């Protein structure tokens, strides 16, 4: 029997800062126990200061990103070159995804950018288009390895102030882009150690009011 | 006979040109755009004193930020309004935002030339579409059955239009207040109307960023009419 | 293209009349006269066949009176072929109703259905209307004995006595003169034949130029019988009523 | 998942948990399970997250079109039926939805409709839907009165979700509270279950089985 | 006369009057100019207002990053044809990862317009278009007529009084074709060309509309104070 | 399918097929609507050119669309049935989906929408019908009376008439109907409705139909004798 | 949904400093039956592209006709069909990738794995993969089926990352490809000795080599191997 | 393309006439005379084989056609219209009857189906009426022998005897004098030949006259034996020789 779906592995990570957002993903593409490519870009600049990644089945991922990029193009045509805001992009992606509710894009989508107040924004989608604005979201193979670490190190969960013994929580102080990138790199280094589908390279797209910037880092290739 | 989509020797569509004649027979509608809001006003023109005039609905809400006034064969406007409302609501569903006044207007005007041998004839009604969005502020558009729409600082349509437009030419300036616009619509409506203008045979409305689209009470308009009479007697 | 040859069958005149309906009614005015008379104990349908021949096989011939079901019959005035199209549709409607509700179709519901079909041809489709006027004679347990007429416009009305076809003006005046509410079928039979005898364009009214029918509760106990008269039976009733 | 809504003297209380799971894996603790259909109507999220989100914001669009056309607030009866008729068209295709459509109008008063993806539409006073519904029902049934104050009703809804959050493995994270009045719903905050549990344990004296 | 009732009828001399009447709508339209060098292609359009309260009708429409047109005649028809071009440019990019050649874009517009001239019920398009673009063979300028005739040119003009601009471009041909790597001078030549078609009115800040596409220049439209530099 | 544009604009901006549909209404028997303080009365003319008519079964001029709304008309009888059927279906559809019966304005707006649609759809002609739609909104005691016409425009009326010689009876209503004080009882409203028809009708015999609609689905058609008593009392006051 | 009937095994390929190399054997298997021995599975498109196809041969022949039609269609009303507006490897791939994904989305796939190898107008190497699912990816070395498991490890020892490509000559690349084809012949039960090899170079153009054979095979050591454990004779 | 004539080509004129039907009847009037006579034990239908050329083989042109084993048809008017009506009539006898009831339709009902087809060409969009009048003779178990005329309007009438086409007025008068309700089939054939001679100018023999009968069952024409209830067709076309034999007793 023909199985229209596949699993291309990969892990992605979106983190919203105070006036920035990062969307990171490993560059390894796989099927089963084989490596297809050590560098296959997975996070894409879609224009209007929005970055996107649709992780999971790469054919559906590429199709969705392609259709969203196309939606940005036609949004400009139809609405006098108006900038597509991140919230508007998010609602639009819900409809793209739910349009195939009974034959879903087998992907976990994350977009990142800035909201209309200039604050960092990350949106997270399930395969059929349920979505939410989030501060922190890992997706894909090693998501279960990364999220607990982020709960602890970004949101300071289970951390209390020494001397109070559980009475006062560690205060949620804002992280800089350099601080976030450290946590992203350590998340992917740790995921590479313990997950076979994670490795080769890490590509991070950083979104600020100045635009989209890229950073690349080597990961272990075993 | 001859095609419904036929060009005249001058290069104009017969049916579109004839629908424009029907609009000339319609009751007057006036729009004035200011930096404090856009005012829409209409002549109700009840055919008999037994007709309950508050059932005459020639000013209509499309969305919270977009209103619309009509002139001509007003029954034709109902499907245009339905489309406009659907377009406004659909865009909000797809994009989690208000639709641009121009985009709404363009969507309405796309229906216009969908006639032939689609509907059997053009619409016999003109629309003044007034609204506000964050990108272009307060806007007033004139949507015709030709599919063409012009943006206006002020515009009059219907039977008293060329007399009213000449009046709007002299009166409009870029510093008009909302209150000044209200009185100006009332003044020009009173000029071109056959019957004597009051709160029962004329209607006012406005669109502001804060309160959105609002049709004025007859009591509210009656006060503005009294304010108009006194300031005209003031010189 | 094709528009050039379109007569536009479904348009108003400047006076607000439907050209084709009016012209179809003109056509019907040249058809043989049909008469329906409703009495307290039954209905009579009488109709004149159009200038016949001696070689016409009358006993197997039907151009005027048709059975829709066991309770409802029609008299036709106009194009016979058009009438048969509508008659078959009416017969199917009656059976559809009977299958759905397990009860015989009430007379008016059948009449309304056929009349709505006629109406459709006057408003949409660009086809010519049916050049037919019906007299419906029927019985149901709600209103009892009923007479209706419908014409190419799709308009229908209820009657105590009515004529369609030729010389309806003369026929209706004669019916209006001699009709009474307490009248019985045997009296109505005589009125119908007397009216046709006076309004006919033929020299004399004979059995071979007539079709005749009665709907009676003269069926053994609480039930209704339709009787399409045979040529000999029409000849006998003509002698009985003293016309021949 | 645990969602409840109940009618009372002061209107409607809507209370939901915040947890979303994929098997044993806790996908999120910050899920919004109340859908703000419009300023006067609320819907709850249970079953399919996408199905509930998508079709209840779609419902909001239909409600908006209704009041533009009819120049009058849509009834809770009409609003709930638009949704139930829609999902009934899809019956068999595999939609997953269990929701309470909550509103407060002049003609109806406070009204709650349970709407289901197999086409069920039930009007009622108390509804509870999700994996932890049975736990919340216990607290609701034993403490509910029509003459509850807005303050006590809000607490009852909060306490009932906490009961479910504690016992049901697939419920927790935080509690979202809403109070629906005739002039619209009023949000009554997000309440972390971790902090709420210890607070309630101490102040109430409940959960003696748990060491704190 | 007897042969102008529809587009499906030839006259005795082999003419199609409905197409000729559609052509007449372009002549009533406001003037617009197209011209190009070997690096850039420029559109200049005189926008027309209804009166002093009204806006000036937009004349230029972007079809892709590398292509767009200016219109003269029925504006709604230009919207239909430009939308069709947008789709065809888009289909080429999505399916073939390939920017649609300007010449191929002209062929598509020709064929779309032709179908409306041979069938009953329809009508010809009542608009003329000037398409500029930069593709793999450099800068291009096309002139579209609703008869279906599409023509590749160095420069041209359509609309009312377009003959003055067209004669000017015919004189200047050897100069403006050499304006390579200088967008401002090419636009100047276009603004000077369209000036040969003005009477009574002159080019103001809300009157003038300019578009440009070139080697390292996405199709961009200039309106308002962005064209004051060229007035 | 047949797609021909029958309703089109003329050089003077008129749609003649819609205007000729109004001429069909002008030919139709006179219909009148008068709303009192707590009722609406629909009066209808019956042309006495047709006797030997069976009045039990002949289509009555006033039709119930629902238990609380009625519709009368002037113009083509066959056309009116199509509008009545559509209105009745829509009334039940509204109850089924909204769980509330139609308002009189909604039902009017629907019928008027159907009429408009038939003025710019290919292959169809306009309805040769104008309607008077009357009733009470659910749980409301305010009388409602609306009018529609072939073009699809509709409006509310304190009192209105349509059909032949409706110019004359409107003349009467305009001088006899006071808005500040509408017919306070059923009696007064019926009397004013019968009076208005007597300006045009001929004999006050079987030529006048009267239907009274009150709040909470209270609709009743007056008989010949009941109407005849109004006819009698009106002329006895007139002999003075 | 179907099942492949007549099938072609591995297609292998790699980038080198001035272009790309692609290779595939000439066998059309019918299950375990080695049915057809003269099947060309490398199909050149113009002088700048070679499409290598594995999997179902009936679908391969269909794709071959689509590509032939693509060349005809491109030439229509195109004066620069043999110059600036000639088909690029990237155009050909994107078209195929669109078709493959559309077909899988209708649940009626073309049962193939495809590698498009070529050189772009600007001299850039093009090497990208697409299969029956519409999955696409690029890498310095690409291989389908068994080649993915056995050829890639060998080819990656030559070009392990992007920076190794300019250091790799056409002689080293071809040598690596030819060795991989031998290894596949040793170890893939659905392979044949006969194969085709195509080189697309930005300087010397398309070089298409037919009727190549696996040579320099080691078998002599088999004579000493006796029994399966304890047998000495 | 597409048939864009979706409107009626036959419409009522101000006088109430359906022009196209009247003109179709005029075309029938110009047609060659055909006739039908019903006897007690059979029906006869006859017409002239007006050969367009002496080089034409008029035996290949069948004016008298078998519709069912017990029903036959002849016409006056436009031959091509008749030919297609025969094809439709043959098919409708199967599709709307034999495939439902397992038996051939009775004459009156087949006539009704043909009449319906002709009626529809009088009202349907973008067609003209058929330019023929048909005479359909047949037999069935419960109605016995019958003869029907079907006109372009779709109207049909049962006859004892009749004629249509060129000399129908004179022929019908001739038939009125000769017909009685005691005629045997051979008497009807004799009268048919007498009547037909008046409207024929040139040659009058078995090669220029087409004549068929609905009479006794012909087990010799069945093609098989073994089923007692199947006794063979009642329709039989008379041979050139059979006609000439009766022309000596004329
Ligand atoms: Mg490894």
């Amino acid at each position: 029997q023909f199985n229209p779906y596949g699993d291309n592995g990969g892990t992605i990570l979106g983190i919203a800062g105070e006036d920035f957002a990062v969307l990171a993903g490993d560059t390894r593409n796989i099927t089963d126990y084989s490596i297809n490519s050590r560098y296959e870009p997975k996070v894409f600049d879609c224009g209007d200061n929005i970055v996107m990644s649709a992780n999971g089945f790469a054919a559906d991922g590429d199709a969705l990103v392609k259709r969203f990029k196309n939606s940005v193009k036609w949004y400009h045509f139809d609405h006098n070159d108006k900038k597509l805001s991140i919230n508007s992009a998010a609602r639009n992606i819900q409809h793209l995804l739910y349009g195939k509710r009974f034959f879903p894009y087998y992907v976990h989508t994350i977009i990142a950018g800035l909201d209309e107040d200039g604050k960092g924004a990350v949106y997270s989608f399930d395969p059929v288009g349920s979505y939410e604005r989030e501060q922190c979201r890992a997706g894909g193979a090693a998501a279960s390895l990364i999220m607990p670490f982020l709960d602890n190190q970004v949101n300071f969960k289970n951390q209390y102030e020494p001397g109070t013994n559980g009475k006062v929580k560690k205060p949620l102080k804002y992280l800089s882009v350099e601080e976030v990138i450290k946590l992203v790199r350590d998340s992917f280094t740790s995921a590479t150690e313990r997950h076979i589908q994670v490795g080769d390279g890490l590509e991070i797209l950083i979104v600020t009011k100045d635009g989209v910037r890229k950073e690349f880092y080597e990961l272990k290739r075993d | 006979d001859r095609g419904v989509s036929t060009f005249s020797p001058e290069g104009r569509l017969f049916q579109v040109e004839y629908s424009l004649e029907a609009i000339k027979l319609g009751s007057t509608a006036i729009g004035i755009a200011t930096k404090e809001g856009v005012v829409l006003g209409v002549e109700k023109r009840a055919t008999s004193p037994l007709l309950e005039s508050d059932s005459i609905e020639k000013i209509v809400e499309i969305d919270r930020h977009i209103g619309c006034a009509m002139s001509g064969l007003t029954a034709d406007a109902r499907s245009m309004i339905e489309h406009a409302r659907t377009a406004a609501v659909t865009h909000n569903l797809y994009y989690d935002e208000d639709i641009n006044v121009e985009s709404l207007t363009q969507s309405v005007c796309d229906l216009a030339l969908r006639f032939g041998e689609l509907m059997s004839r053009p619409f016999g009604v003109a629309l003044l579409i007034a609204g506000h969005d964050a990108d272009d502020g307060y806007q007033l558009f004139h949507a015709e059955p030709s599919g063409t729409f012009y943006r206006y600082n002020a515009k009059a349509i219907g039977s008293g239009s060329e007399g009213a437009q000449a009046e709007l030419l002299n009166e409009w300036h870029s510093s008009l207040t909302l209150k000044e616009a209200e009185l100006l619509v009332l003044k020009i409506l009173k000029q071109v109307m056959e019957e004597k203008l009051d709160e029962n045979n004329a209607q006012l409305s406005c669109i502001t960023k804060q309160d959105g689209f609002k049709i004025y009470d007859n009591e509210k308009t009656a006060e503005l009419i009294k304010e108009l009479k006194e300031k005209e007697a003031a010189e | 293209g094709s528009r050039r040859y379109d007569s536009r069958t479904t348009i108003f005149s400047p006076e607000g009349r439907l050209y084709q309906v009016e012209y179809a009614l003109e056509s019907i005015s040249h058809a043989g006269t049909a008469i329906g008379i409703m009495a307290s104990d039954g209905i009579v349908l009488a109709a004149e066949r159009k200038v016949t021949s001696t070689l016409l096989e009358q006993d197997t011939s039907t151009e005027k009176l048709y059975k829709l079901n066991d309770k409802i019959a029609v008299a036709v005035a106009g194009l016979t072929a058009d009438a048969e199209i509508l008659i078959n549709t009416a017969r199917i409607h009656a059976q559809n109703y009977l299958k759905t509700y397990n009860e015989d179709i009430p007379v008016e519901i059948l009449v309304r259905r056929l009349s709505d079909i006629k109406q459709g041809y006057t408003q949409h489709g660009g086809l010519r209307p049916f050049g037919v006027s019906f007299i419906y004679a029927g019985y149901d347990d709600r209103y009892g004995y009923q007479l209706y007429t419908s014409n190419p416009s799709g308009n229908y009305t209820g009657w105590k006595a009515i004529s369609v076809g030729a010389n309806t003006s003369a026929a209706q005046t004669l019916l209006q003169m001699d009709y009474k509410d307490d009248m019985k079928v045997d009296d109505a039979i005589e009125l119908a034949l007397k009216t046709l005898s006076k309004t006919t364009d033929s020299s004399a009214l004979t059995y071979d130029r007539l079709e005749f029918a009665t709907i009676r509760k003269g069926a053994n106990d609480g039930e209704v019988y339709q009787k399409i008269f045979k040529p000999q039976e029409i000849k006998d009733i003509l002698v009985k009523t003293g016309i021949t | 998942s645990t969602t409840l809504a109940f009618r009372f003297q002061g209107g409607i209380i809507v209370a939901v948990d915040s947890r979303a799971t994929a098997g044993n894996w806790v996908a999120s603790q910050t899920v919004k399970k109340v859908i703000e259909i419009n300023p006067f109507l609320l819907g709850t999220m249970a079953g399919g997250a996408a199905d509930c989100q998508f079709w209840e914001t779609w419902l909001g669009s239909q409600c908006r079109l209704h009041e533009l056309r009819e120049k009058e607030r849509i009834s809770v009866a009409a609003a709930s039926k638009i949704l139930s008729n829609l999902v009934y068209q899809y019956k068999g295709a595999g939609l997953s939805m269990g929701t309470m459509i909550c509103g407060y109008t002049r003609k109806e008063g406070p009204t709650i409709y349970y709407v289901d993806s197999d086409g069920t539409r039930l009007k009622g006073d108390i509804f509870c839907v999700g994996s932890g519904q049975t736990f919340a029902y216990g607290v609701l049934d034993s403490n509910y009165k029509w003459d509850l104050s807005v303050e006590d009703a809000l607490y009852l809804g909060k306490r009932s979700i906490l009961a479910a959050a504690h016992r049901d493995a697939y419920s927790g994270g935080s509690v979202n509270l809403y109070h629906v009045t005739e002039d619209g719903w009023i949000y009554h905050g997000n309440h972390d279950v971790g902090e709420l549990f210890w607070k309630v344990k101490e102040e109430e004296g409940s959960f003696n089985n748990v060491i704190g | 006369n007897n042969y102008d009732g529809d587009t499906v009828t030839f006259s005795p001399t082999g003419r199609l009057f409905q197409v000729e009447y559609a052509l007449e709508a372009i002549k009533q339209g406001s003037v617009t100019v197209g011209l190009r060098s070997n690096t850039h292609a420029v559109l200049v359009a005189l926008k027309r207002n209804a009166d002093e309260l009204s806006s000036y009708q937009k004349k230029i429409i972007k079809c892709d990053e590398h292509m767009g047109l200016s219109l003269a005649g029925l504006a709604p028809d230009a919207r239909v044809l430009s939308n069709y071009l947008r789709q065809q440019c888009n289909y080429s990019s999505l399916v073939f990862n390939r920017k649609l050649a300007v010449e191929r874009a002209g062929h598509l517009l020709c064929d779309k317009a032709q179908k409306n001239t041979q069938s009953y019920g329809g009508r010809p398009y009542g608009v003329g278009l000037l398409i500029i673009g930069y593709d793999k063979s450099g800068a291009h300028l096309l002139e579209f007529q609703p008869s279906g005739n599409v023509t590749e040119l160095y420069g041209t003009a359509i609309g009312a009084r377009s003959q003055g601009a067209k004669t000017y471009l015919e004189r200047t041909l050897d100069t403006f074709i050499k304006i390579d790597g200088n967008p401002d001078e090419l636009i100047k030549a276009g603004v000077e060309a369209i000036s040969q078609s003005l009477r009574d009115e002159s080019l103001t800040v809300d009157n003038l509309s300019i578009a440009i596409v070139g080697k390292d220049t996405p199709f961009t439209i200039y309106d308002g104070e962005a064209v004051a530099k060229y007035i | 399918g047949y797609d021909r544009a029958l309703s089109i604009f003329s050089p003077d901006g008129h749609i003649f097929q819609v205007e000729y549909a109004l001429e069909a209404v002008k030919r139709g028997t006179c219909a009148v609507g008068v709303k009192g303080k707590n009722c609406v009365v629909l009066g209808c003319e019956r042309r006495s050119t047709l006797k030997l008519q069976d009045t039990r079964i002949t289509p009555s001029k006033v039709s119930k669309i629902d238990s609380h709304v009625v519709l009368s008309f002037s113009g083509l009888n066959a056309d009116s049935r199509i509008l009545i059927e559509k209105a009745r279906v829509e009334a039940q559809s509204h109850r089924l989906t909204l769980e509330d019966p139609v308002t009189v304005e909604y039902l009017t707006r629907y019928v008027a929408g159907v009429q408009q649609r038939y003025t710019q759809s290919g292959g169809v002609r306009p309805f040769g019908v104008s309607t008077l739609i009357a009733g009470f909104d659910p749980r409301d005691d305010e009388p409602k009376l609306y009018q529609t016409e072939p073009s699809g425009i509709y409006s509310s009326w304190s009192a209105q008439t349509i059909g032949r010689n409706s110019k004359t009876v409107r003349e009467f209503l305009e001088k006899n109907y006071d808005r500040k004080e509408p017919p306070a009882t059923v009696e007064e409203c019926v009397k004013l409705t019968v009076r208005s028809l007597l300006e045009v009708v001929q004999t006050g015999a079987k030529n006048i139909e009267i239907t009274v609609v009150k709040p909470d689905s209270d609709i009743v058609a007056l008989s010949s004798e009941e109407i005849n008593q109004y006819v009698t009392q009106i002329e006895q006051e007139k002999q003075e | 949904t179907q099942q492949p009937i007549v099938t072609g095994t591995s297609v292998i390929s790699m980038k080198y400093d001035n272009g790309v190399i692609i290779a595939a054997d000439n066998l059309g298997s019918y299950g375990s039956l080695l049915r057809f021995n003269g099947v060309e599975r490398l199909i050149p498109v113009g002088d700048n592209t070679v499409v290598g196809i594995s999997g179902d041969i009936s679908d391969m022949q269909h794709i071959e006709r689509l590509l032939k039609d693509l060349v005809t269609e491109n030439a229509y009303d195109n004066p620069l069909a043999d110059a600036e507006e000639a088909l690029e490897p990237s155009y050909i791939f994107e078209y195929l990738a669109t078709v493959m994904y559309q077909r899988r989305s209708k649940m009626n796939p073309l049962w193939n794995a495809i590698i498009v190898a070529g050189v772009q107008s600007n001299g850039d190497q093009f090497l990208r993969y697409v299969n029956l699912l519409g999955v696409t990816y690029s890498s310095p070395t690409l291989a389908t089926g068994f080649g993915a498991h056995m050829a890639n490890p060998l080819l990656r020892k030559v070009v392990d990352r992007e920076s190794d490509i300019p250091k790799t000559t056409v002689q080293v690349a071809e040598e690596a490809i030819v060795n991989a084809m031998r290894v596949l012949y040793y170890r893939d039960a659905r392979s044949s000795r006969n194969f085709s090899l195509a080189i697309i170079d930005k300087n010397t153009g398309l070089t298409f080599k037919k009727n190549l054979q696996v040579e320099n095979m080691k078998w002599d050591f088999a004579k000493d191997i006796k029994g399966y454990g304890t047998q000495k004779i | 393309m597409t048939d864009r004539y979706s409107f009626s080509l036959t419409t009522f004129s101000p006088s109430g006439k359906l022009g196209q039907i009247d003109y179709a009847l005029t075309a029938v009037k110009q047609g060659v005379t055909s006739l039908g006579i019903k006897a007690t034990n059979g029906v006869v239908i006859a017409t002239e084989k007006k050969s367009s050329s002496p080089l034409a083989m008029s035996e290949t042109l069948s004016k008298v056609s078998l519709l069912t084993p017990d029903i036959g048809a002849v016409y006056s008017g436009m031959g091509p219209d008749y030919r297609v009506l025969v094809d439709k009539s043959r098919k409708v006898a199967h599709t709307s009857y034999k495939r439902i009831y397992g038996e051939y339709p009775p004459t009156k009902l087949l006539v009704s189906e043909v009449a319906k087809i002709m009626q529809e060409a009088t009202q349907s969009g973008g067609v003209r009426p058929f330019g023929v009048s048909l005479l359909i003779a047949g037999h069935d178990e419960f109605n016995g022998f019958s003869l029907y005329q079907v006109d372009p309007s779709g109207s049909y009438f049962p006859w004892k005897a009749t004629a249509i086409g060129k000399g129908s007025v004179a022929a019908k008068t001739f038939l009125e004098k000769r017909w009685n309700d005691e005629l045997e089939l051979e008497d009807a054939i004799h009268i048919a030949l007498l009547t037909l001679k008046e409207s024929v100018e040139g040659e009058f023999n078995g090669d220029t006259i087409e004549l068929a009968i609905i009479g006794d069952e012909n087990p010799d024409l069945l093609g098989y034996t073994g089923i007692p209830t199947d006794k063979g067709p009642r329709f039989r076309k008379l041979t050139s020789q059979e006609i000439n034999d009766r022309l000596e007793a004329l």
